[PDB]
């Protein structure tokens, strides 16, 4: 199963939001959006979450971004399977 | 909020993957006291404010300590009969010497060579555990009792100490180890780390038993034979068969 | 103070179950004798239950020993029908009404002692039926009746510590016999044999003859 | 048990227990003496 | 800030001293019952915690422990149902022959000739025929054993003990603080995912490992005694692979996302299983798994102890538009601090849910052999309809209560509540006009049909054979649903329900579900339903909107939510309170639901339920709905007189209890008319004369006998009215549907 096209889709769809989360490209447990939902607020630390990551990428952020990445990758893989591609 | 800076390097000093999993809420009360305190409480279950019932820091610490001791006993009892049957020292077939086939779950396996059936053993075990755990409970509620009432002379060693998790009388600390408080704290940390490893091991043994229908030592041997094929993902097809 | 029913634990009921009554170990978790009048009534009930269960258990044990010895003595759970078959001239309603009436006479004597501790030691009965008191501090009537008729050997007249020791003997043996009769009923229900039969069956075979092997207690093994 | 017995002496508990015992007595009367149309002595 | 568990250690002592003194909870009930009005007010204000304490924390703790007690009562009820299914039921016999054996789970003691109520249901068993559908539910769960029902009854008794212990513990030992109850973000995050989502996932797991193999063997046809027990189906994937071959590969295709290989037991056909007439259990498994995943996704929307998630207050306050001013400003505070507003919202959506349940469960039965038993089907639909209507009326009541008590104008300035309150006259007038228009164009159509039939002019009445009124939108929606598979539902092998169209589903010689055609009579009765619903909405909304104030009475909020009147002045101000609006809306909900269930029973006895004879379908009444349900005389004669012959000729049989209740409920309904039409002063003066008679014989009670208060009289009247009407309909429906079918 390792190295398959669905494996590549899953690792990319789980790893890309994880990278976008740390570098400020994606919403974060410290970086939220306002009322509009497009622009990202500056990093704020009222949650009291700490990490050894220099950019403050918390384990809660890892869990949340990995969860959303798994959801999106599962949707992508199941969509490509049903169309007859993959 | 941003934690408290000076309260964080206490978690960074113990090294490892800690501090990555601690929070500002946890470090409000987790200030280095009690053994095993590595700041890991993301849910805030030991917050002393508004703490009652069993969600209470001393009760939760007591539960952790006796859970980890019971899991150390359970892990050693999981891995001893199978490693003795594999060596052939005991006259038990290694498929029978598996811990969950020892009569704990009769659907999972039965051992009919005990001197009584498991229900009689459970009856006397219920009586004996009722004795032991109820005296333990009343010593927790009153940390000076259980030595004032006669118990065939056994009440002399039931005085305990200030901590319910650490009685350490003439019986509970018969060899008298940890004479000096820092050695006692170090050995307490030893106990809690070994017991939490054993809690993880007991959960793993249960999951492997459901997963592979074989003993944990057999699973370790099969994994060491071919780690690429014999793993969680490689055994994902044949799980209850 | 005294040895409790649950060592340590100082939530023992307020000072109505203090270390004064015989058999007092602070055991009242349901508060069934919290009020003092109910406490005195329940002391009377406990003493009467202990004495009655002691008599009944002694009779059951002796008739079960005689049954295993080959005597023409039925077991306790079937003695009524055996008596009616051996004695067909006795009407069941006759014997039941006679038992009701004779038991009622002495039970109304005891009842009017409960209402008034000093009212039964006069009239037709002599002064020996006045009673000696004991519970709740009174010195008259109650479950403990002195005199030369209910204490004809006089083992609680003289030496008060002897009286206390014998009272503790009586209350402990009475509670033990109440639990013994409960066990007799449960063993008859779960096995269908007598108490001595169960005892010698378990002594002959310690294993495979416990309560889990009768099919009634554990309802599948 | 003074307060518990006072609760048992309260009007709803007493009326429910009283109608229960009266109904049970009448039911067992009809169980042992059924179809009593008249008071035939 | 920071969601966490906060409790108080030992707030209330556990003893019986307040059991001795009734009325302790409220100060107004102190100093003894001087009158019998005290006795009535003691029960009237038992659950009104706002009048007991002013603290929101104590109110919240009381509500939490009352919820635990209610859960214990429900668990006792479930334990009783499972115990009666175990001991006094013919469930095993019914499992062998579900088509012919009538379900029964209650027997009676032969005492006064009442053993005639033990019916000849079948299976060598005598008992009351039940209409609750527990047998179908247990067969769907895959019981097929007496011992398992008893084990479930014991487990439910244990759960009831746990519920009661939890309530005592959370009122007396560890009572949560006010800010614990106000963590609505955490409560929603746990109810969406941990309650509903995890419950759906767990039921999908049970259905996979228990319901599918046992019901598959039952559908293939096997006596339930030799069916393997649920655990050994769950124990190894071998037998499962024999029944569903995708279990040979285990969980490997799940984690590799090759989920299409699970299509043997995770299916999507639609329609009904032809063996049983219920839904496909694999489809139910797929449904429960999908909604469990959806609900667990929904359980991560709100922000708790970590930065991810959105706050409810932030989402509310940002939904403001030009037409509405400040929008949802203040809704978060009046829902996290007022229990009555949450009760109103939850009761409304709960009653709507119950009504939706009734609809979706007649339209397409989810349990095996539920369609063929018309008795349990009609009973379940009618019961859920009545529960939904009651809960909706209670929603109106508690919205009115919130408007009276917990509505503060300071924090509700120019928001949606304020905007609605500032133009209440427009809304109420317009709903009044809609109600009048619907009443005319629904009831007057029936009256015109009556007049033309009675004048000998059948060509002039509104009917399918004369002046047509066809539900073209509804018929086209049925066509869209019927044509959905293979077009707009490519993965569906059949439509959701046979009601849209297609072939007749017949199970055991009886129709499970067949297409329903809509004509003129259906048009008329749907407009009648709309009219009745609109009038009930009008009364409840008028009470809620004018609870605070009015043109006639500007200070109605001072008089409270529940007061009788404000005197005979201003022409007369009788029943001005919002309570009396609930009192009238109760009657109107009764009328609405009664017409709905009458239409349901007649429509499916005339066009759905019936027997098959390999050349057609013989309905129960014979298609008489299409030519008689447009006339009130048709409803009175062909439905209300023709179907009433089963309940009035039921004496001397097992339905004699239904016959007796049919008259007793008439008695109760007409007994209501005493309280509804009369007034307190007459009864007070008559009671004065009776008190004179008692004084003459020294038998005067110290507790002074008073006539029932005006609100007391209205409540007693409406309670008796609804009880009598609903019980009359219940006895009629059950006797008719158990005597013929
Ligand atoms: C970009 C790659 C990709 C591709 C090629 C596909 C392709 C496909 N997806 Mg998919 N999907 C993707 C990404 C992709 N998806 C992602 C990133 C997600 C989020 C994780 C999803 C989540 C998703 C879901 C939830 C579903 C699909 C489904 C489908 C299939 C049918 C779509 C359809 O017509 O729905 C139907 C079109 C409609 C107009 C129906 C909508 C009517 C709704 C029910 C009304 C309800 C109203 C309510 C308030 C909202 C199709 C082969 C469906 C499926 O399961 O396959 C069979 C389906 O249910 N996808
Ligand atoms: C269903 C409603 C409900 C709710 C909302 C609560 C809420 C609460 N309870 Mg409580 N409780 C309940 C029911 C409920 N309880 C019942 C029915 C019982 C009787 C068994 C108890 C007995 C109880 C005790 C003794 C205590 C609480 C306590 C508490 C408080 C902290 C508990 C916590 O979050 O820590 C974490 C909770 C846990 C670690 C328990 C999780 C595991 C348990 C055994 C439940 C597992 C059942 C699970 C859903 C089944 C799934 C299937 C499974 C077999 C695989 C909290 C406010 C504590 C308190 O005093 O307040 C501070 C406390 O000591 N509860
Ligand atoms: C490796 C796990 C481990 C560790 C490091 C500790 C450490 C400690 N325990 Mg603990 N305990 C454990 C497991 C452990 N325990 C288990 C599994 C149980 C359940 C049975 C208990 C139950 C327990 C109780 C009830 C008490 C302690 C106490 C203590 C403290 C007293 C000092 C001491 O004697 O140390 C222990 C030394 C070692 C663990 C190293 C020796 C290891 C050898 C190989 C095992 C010895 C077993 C021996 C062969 C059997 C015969 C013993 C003897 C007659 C020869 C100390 C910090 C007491 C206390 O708190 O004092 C205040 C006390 O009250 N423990
Ligand atoms: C019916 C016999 C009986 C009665 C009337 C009493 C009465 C009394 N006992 Mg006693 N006791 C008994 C039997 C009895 N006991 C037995 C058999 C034992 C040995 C297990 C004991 C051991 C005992 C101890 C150690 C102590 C007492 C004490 C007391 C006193 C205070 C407790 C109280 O007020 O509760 C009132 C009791 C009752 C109202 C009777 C309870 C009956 C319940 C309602 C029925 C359920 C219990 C039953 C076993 C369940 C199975 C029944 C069925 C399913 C088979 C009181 C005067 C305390 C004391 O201070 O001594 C003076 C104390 O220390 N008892
Ligand atoms: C995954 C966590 C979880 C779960 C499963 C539940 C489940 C439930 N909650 Mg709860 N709640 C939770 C978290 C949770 N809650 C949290 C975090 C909070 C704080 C914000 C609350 C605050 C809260 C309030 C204020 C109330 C509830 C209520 C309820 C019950 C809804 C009514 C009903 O009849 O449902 C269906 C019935 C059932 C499903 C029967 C199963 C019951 C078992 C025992 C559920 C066990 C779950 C429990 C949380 C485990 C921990 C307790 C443990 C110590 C035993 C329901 C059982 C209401 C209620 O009825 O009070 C009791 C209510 O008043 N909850
Ligand atoms: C989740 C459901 C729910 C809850 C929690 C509440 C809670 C509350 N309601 Mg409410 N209500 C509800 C649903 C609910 N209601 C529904 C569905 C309706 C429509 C019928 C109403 C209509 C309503 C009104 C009109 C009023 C309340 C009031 C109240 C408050 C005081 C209740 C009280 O103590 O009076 C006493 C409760 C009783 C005396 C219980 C008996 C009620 C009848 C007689 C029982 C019906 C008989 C039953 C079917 C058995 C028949 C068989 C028989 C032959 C034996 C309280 C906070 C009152 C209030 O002032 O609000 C502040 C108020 O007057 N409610
Ligand atoms: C079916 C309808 C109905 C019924 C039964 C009654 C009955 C009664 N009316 Mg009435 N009335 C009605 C309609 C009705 N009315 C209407 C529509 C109006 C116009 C508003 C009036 C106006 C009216 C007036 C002005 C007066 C009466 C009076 C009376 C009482 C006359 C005394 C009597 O005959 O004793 C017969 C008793 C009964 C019929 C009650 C039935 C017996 C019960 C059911 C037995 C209890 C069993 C059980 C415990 C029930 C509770 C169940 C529950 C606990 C679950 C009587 C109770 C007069 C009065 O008060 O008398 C002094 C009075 O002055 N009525
Ligand atoms: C089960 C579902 C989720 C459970 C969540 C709830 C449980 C909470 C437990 C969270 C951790 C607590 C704190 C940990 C903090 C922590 O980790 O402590 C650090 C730990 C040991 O630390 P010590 O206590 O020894 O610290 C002392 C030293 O640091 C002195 O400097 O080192 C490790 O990292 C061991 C773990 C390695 C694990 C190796 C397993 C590799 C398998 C990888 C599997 C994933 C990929 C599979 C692909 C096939
Ligand atoms: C049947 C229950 C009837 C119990 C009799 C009345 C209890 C009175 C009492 O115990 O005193 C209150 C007593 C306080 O003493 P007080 O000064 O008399 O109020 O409360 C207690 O300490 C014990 C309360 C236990 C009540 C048991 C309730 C039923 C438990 C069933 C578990 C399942
Ligand atoms: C920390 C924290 C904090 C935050 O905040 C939150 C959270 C996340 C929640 C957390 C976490 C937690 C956790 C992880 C838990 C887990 C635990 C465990 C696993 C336990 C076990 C535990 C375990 C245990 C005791 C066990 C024990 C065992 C035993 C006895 C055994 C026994 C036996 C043996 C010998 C063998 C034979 O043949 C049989 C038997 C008889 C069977
Ligand atoms: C660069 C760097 C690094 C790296 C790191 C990493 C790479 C990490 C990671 C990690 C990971 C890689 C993670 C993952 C994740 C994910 C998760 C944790 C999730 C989840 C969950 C969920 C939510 C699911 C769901 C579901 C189910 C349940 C089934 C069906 C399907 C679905 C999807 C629905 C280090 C530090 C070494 C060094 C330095 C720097």
């Amino acid at each position: 199963y390792l190295g398959s096209t669905t494996n590549q889709i899953m690792v990319l769809s789980t790893f890309l939001p994880l990278v976008a989360g740390r570098f400020g490209l994606a919403p974060t447990s410290t970086r939220h959006t306002n009322q509009s939902g497009i622009k990202l607020l500056p990093a704020e630390k009222s949650a009291g979450l700490v990490s050894n990551d220099p950019a403050g990428f918390n384990a809660v952020d890892v869990l949340a971004l990995g969860a959303l990445g798994h959801i999106l990758g599962c949707g992508i893989v199941l969509g490509l399977k049903s169309t007859g591609n993959l | 909020e941003g934690a408290d800076l000076a309260k964080v390097e206490r978690v960074a000093k113990v090294g490892g993957l800690y501090k990555n999993f601690t929070s500002g809420q946890a470090l409000s009360y987790l200030d280095g006291t009690l053994p095993g305190d590595f700041g890991f409480d993301p849910l805030g279950l030991c917050d002393p404010e508004g703490a009652g019932g069993f969600i209470t820091p001393e009760w939760l610490s007591y539960s952790e300590v006796i859970h980890c001791r019971w899991a150390m006993l359970g892990a050693a009892g999981f891995l001893a009969p199978e490693i003795l049957a594999t060596a052939g020292l005991i006259p038990a077939t290694p498929e029978e010497a598996v811990w969950f086939r020892s009569g704990v779950i009769p659907p999972a396996g039965q051992y009919g060579k005990y001197w009584m059936d498991p229900y009689s053993l459970f009856w006397i075990e219920a009586i004996l555990m009722n004795f032991a755990e109820l005296k333990r409970w009343q010593d927790f509620k009153e940390p000076g009792s259980q030595s004032k009432q006669y118990f065939l002379g056994l009440e002399a060693v039931f005085g305990g100490s200030g901590n319910p998790a650490y009685p350490g009388g003439q019986w509970f600390n018969m060899l008298n180890l940890g004479k000096t408080p820092e050695e006692m704290k170090k050995l307490q940390t030893n106990e809690i780390r070994n017991g939490r490893l054993a809690m993880i091991a007991c959960l793993g043994c249960a999951a492997q038993g459901v997963m592979t229908q074989k003993g944990p030592f057999a699973n370790l041997l099969e994994h060491l034979a071919d780690p690429v094929s014999n793993n969680l993902l490689g055994n994902l097809a044949t799980i209850l068969k | 103070v005294r040895e409790l029913w649950f060592p340590g634990n100082k939530e023992v009921v307020p000072d109505y179950l203090d270390g004064s009554l015989v058999g007092d170990h602070g055991f009242d978790p349901l508060g069934l004798g919290s009020s003092p009048e109910q406490l005195s009534w329940n002391v009377h009930a406990e003493i009467f239950h202990g004495r009655l269960a002691m008599t009944g258990v002694a009779g059951i044990l002796l008739t079960s020993l005689l049954h295993k010895g080959g005597a023409d003595v039925p077991e306790w759970f079937e003695a009524g029908r055996v008596y009616l078959d051996r004695n067909p001239n006795v009407d069941f309603g006759a014997l039941l009404f006679s038992t009701i009436v004779m038991s009622g006479f002495v039970e109304f004597k005891r009842l009017n002692d409960i209402r008034n501790p000093g009212s039964q030691g006069s009239g037709i009965l002599p002064e020996d039926f006045k009673g000696v008191g004991g519970p709740q501090g009174r010195t008259v009537g109650g479950p403990y009746v002195g005199g030369r008729y209910f204490d004809p050997m006089g083992l609680c007249r003289g030496s008060p510590e002897q009286t206390l020791k014998y009272k503790w003997n009586e209350i402990r043996n009475g509670r033990l016999a109440m639990m013994a009769f409960l066990g007799f009923a449960a063993q008859y229900a779960a096995t269908g044999k007598g108490p001595i039969d169960n005892l010698v069956d378990h002594v002959a075979d310690p294993f495979h003859t416990t309560f889990v092997h009768n099919g009634v207690s554990v309802p599948f093994i | 048990m003074k307060d518990f017995t006072t609760y048992l002496s309260t009007a709803p508990v007493l009326t429910l227990l009283s109608v229960t015992v009266v109904a049970g007595l009448l039911i067992e009367i009809n169980r042992f003496f059924p179809d009593a149309l008249i008071a035939a002595f | 800030k920071k969601v966490k568990i906060v409790v108080d250690r030992n707030p209330v002592a556990t003893n019986f001293e307040k059991w001795a003194k009734p009325g302790h909870f409220s100060r107004t009930l102190s100093k003894g019952p001087t009158t019998t009005t005290w006795i009535w007010n003691l029960h009237a204000d038992a659950h009104d915690f706002d009048t007991q304490t002013s603290d929101l924390e104590e109110i919240s703790r009381k509500v939490f422990s009352a919820h635990f007690g209610q859960l214990g009562i429900i668990f006792i009820w479930l334990s009783g149902m499972y115990f009666h299914g175990a001991r006094f039921s013919n469930y095993e016999a019914w499992l062998t022959d579900p088509t012919h054996i009538k379900p029964s789970a209650q027997v009676v003691w032969p005492i006064v000739g009442q053993e005639i109520l033990n019916a000849d249901v079948g299976g060598g068993f005598q008992g009351l025929q039940i209409t609750s559908g527990f047998f179908q539910l247990w067969r769907a769960a895959g019981i097929t054993s007496e011992l398992q029902l008893y084990t479930t009854a014991i487990g439910a008794l244990v759960m009831a003990a746990a519920m009661f212990f939890a309530g005592w513990f959370h009122y007396h030992k560890a009572a949560p603080k006010l800010e614990w109850f106000q963590n609505v973000e955490s409560m929603l995050n746990h109810h969406l995912g941990g309650l509903l989502g995890l419950g759906s996932l767990a039921w999908a797991g049970h259905q996979i490992h228990v319901s599918l193999p046992i019901n598959k063997l039952l559908d293939a046809g096997v006596d339930p005694k030799e069916i393997p027990l649920p655990h050994e189906f769950t124990l190894n994937p071998e037998l499962m692979a024999q029944l569903y071959p995708s279990f040979s590969k285990g969980l490997a295709p799940f984690f590799t996302l090759d989920w299409a290989q699970y299509s043997d037991f995770l299916t999507f056909q639609g329609g009904l299983n032809p063996v049983t007439g219920g839904l496909w259990l694999t489809d139910t498994v797929h449904h429960h798994l999908a909604i469990a995943v959806l609900f667990l996704i929904a359980g991560h929307q709100y922000r708790t102890n970590w930065g991810i998630g959105s706050s409810l207050k932030e989402i509310l306050e940002a939904h403001k538009g030009p037409f509405t001013g400040e929008g949802h400003k203040g809704l978060y505070e009046i829902l996290t601090t007022s229990w009555h507003a949450q009760l109103a919202i939850n009761l409304a959506l709960f009653g709507s849910l119950s009504i939706i349940v009734a609809h979706h469960m007649y339209a397409m039965p989810p349990y095996p052999y539920l369609a063929t038993d018309y008795g349990t089907q009609l009973s379940l639909f009618t019961h859920h309809m009545w529960i939904g209507g009651f809960c909706i009326v209670g929603a109106g009541a508690h919205a009115a209560i919130f408007m009276v008590r917990d509505y503060d104008p300071t924090n509700n300035y120019n928001n949606l509540l304020d905007r609605v309150l500032r133009h209440r006259d427009a809304i109420i007038s317009h709903l009044n006009w809609v109600c009048i228009f619907l009443g005319f164009h629904s009831f007057g159509l029936y009256i015109h049909n009556d007049t033309m039939s009675a004048l000998g002019r059948p060509q002039d009445m509104f009917s399918d054979t004369a002046i047509q009124l066809q539900p073209v939108f509804a018929q086209w929606v049925q066509n869209t649903h019927f044509l959905a598979p293979g077009f707009t539902a490519p993965n569906a092998l059949a439509s959701t329900s046979p009601s849209w169209g297609g072939d007749v589903v017949a199970v055991g010689g009886k129709v499970a579900m067949m297409p329903i055609s809509l004509g003129t009579a259906d048009f008329l009765v749907h407009h009648i339903h709309a009219f009745t619903i609109h009038v009930t909405v009008l009364i409840l909304l008028k009470g809620v909107l004018y609870a605070r104030s009015s043109r006639l009475i500007p200070d109605k909020a001072n008089l409270g939510f529940r007061f009788p009147c404000d005197g005979p002045g201003r022409g007369g101000t009788c029943q001005v309170s919002a309570w009396d609006h609930v009192f009238l809306g109760l009657f109107w909900m009764y009328n609405s639901i009664s017409i709905v269930i009458f239409h349901f029973s007649w429509k499916m006895q005339s066009d759905v339920w019936g027997t098959v004879s390999a050349n057609g379908v013989s309905h129960i009444t014979g298609g008489n709905f299409a030519q008689s349900a447009n006339t009130i005389n048709g409803w009175l004669r062909d439905f209300l007189w023709a179907q009433s012959s089963q309940v009035i000729q039921s004496y001397g049989s097992a339905l004699s209890a239904y016959g007796l209740i049919f008259l007793g409920a008439h008695f109760v309904w007409a007994f209501s008319l005493m309280f509804l039409f009369s007034g307190r002063g007459y009864w007070q003066e008559l009671i004065e004369s009776i008190v004179w008679a008692h004084n003459k014989l020294k038998v005067a009670p110290a507790i002074q006998p008073r006539a029932l208060s005006i609100t007391q009289g209205r409540a007693v009247g409406v309670a008796h009215y609804l009880l009598g009407g609903i019980a009359t309909t219940w006895s009629f429906f059950l006797a008719r549907i158990l005597a013929v079918g």
